[PDB]
């Protein structure tokens, strides 16, 4: 029903930038929103936060160098990655959580970023 | 949400009072049988899952997500965290209940 539609990855010289994407249907409004990464040997991990009202958190290892962002009307997630290295290299993955009492947590399918040399 | 967002790795969701979301259909026929309801075969218990999708939690519980971004809800009185939603236990008994009702 939400169905997230992820894009904006592939391969990437080390130092240069993507900006990756996730969109769902119109009629969804969503309470947080986030991108997450699973690195080679690592399980899913946080990479950015991003709440209705538009405050942000990151992770240390990201906070300088990418940016979360959404749409007027909460139904899209943005992520600005700059400066990459060679240790951002993952499958990324956006969530997105509405809530009437009980949550409602829905992933995308899956976006592989490798950034080489 | 509130100035921070996680508190020591672990994002806390909260509702407002004015805050609307409609679950699909989809999302209470699979609550349905989470809860041991046959939505094909007992129509006559469904009433259940259709309250039990967006029952309210007590004040002392939020949704969170972990730094994997895993749902889970926390009690904030004790400290207690579970997978499930509080109050699917006992949905889940309700339902056992009224089957042998109907029956």
């Amino acid at each position: 029903q939400v169905q997230l539609q992820e894009s904006g990855g592939g391969l990437v010289q080390a130092g240069g930038s993507l900006n990756l994407s996730c969109v769902a249907s119109g009629s969804s409004h969503f309470n947080s929103m986030g991108w997450y990464r699973q690195a080679p040997g690592k399980q899913r991990d946080l990479v950015a936060d991003i709440s209705n009202d538009g405050v942000t958190n990151y992770a240390d290892s990201v906070k300088d160098r990418f940016t979360i962002s959404t749409n007027n009307a909460k139904n899209a997630v943005y992520l600005q990655m700059n400066n990459l290295k060679p240790e951002d290299t993952a499958v990324y993955y956006c969530n997105a959580v509405a809530v009437a009492g009980r949550a409602f947590s829905y992933w995308g399918q899956g976006t592989q970023v490798t950034v080489s040399s | 949400a509130g100035r921070p967002l996680r508190i020591g790795d672990q994002l806390v969701l909260e509702e407002d009072y004015d805050e609307t979301y409609i679950p699909s259909e989809q999302e209470i026929l699979e609550f349905a049988r989470e809860i041991g309801i046959d939505p094909i075969k007992e129509p006559e218990l469904m009433w259940l899952a259709r309250e039990g999708i967006v029952a309210p939690l007590p004040g002392e519980w939020k949704p969170c997500q972990d730094i994997t971004g895993d749902i889970y809800y926390f009690n904030f009185a004790n400290g207690q965290s579970m997978w499930d939603h509080p109050c699917d236990e006992h949905y889940r008994s309700l339902v056992i209940q009224e089957r042998a009702k109907l029956s």
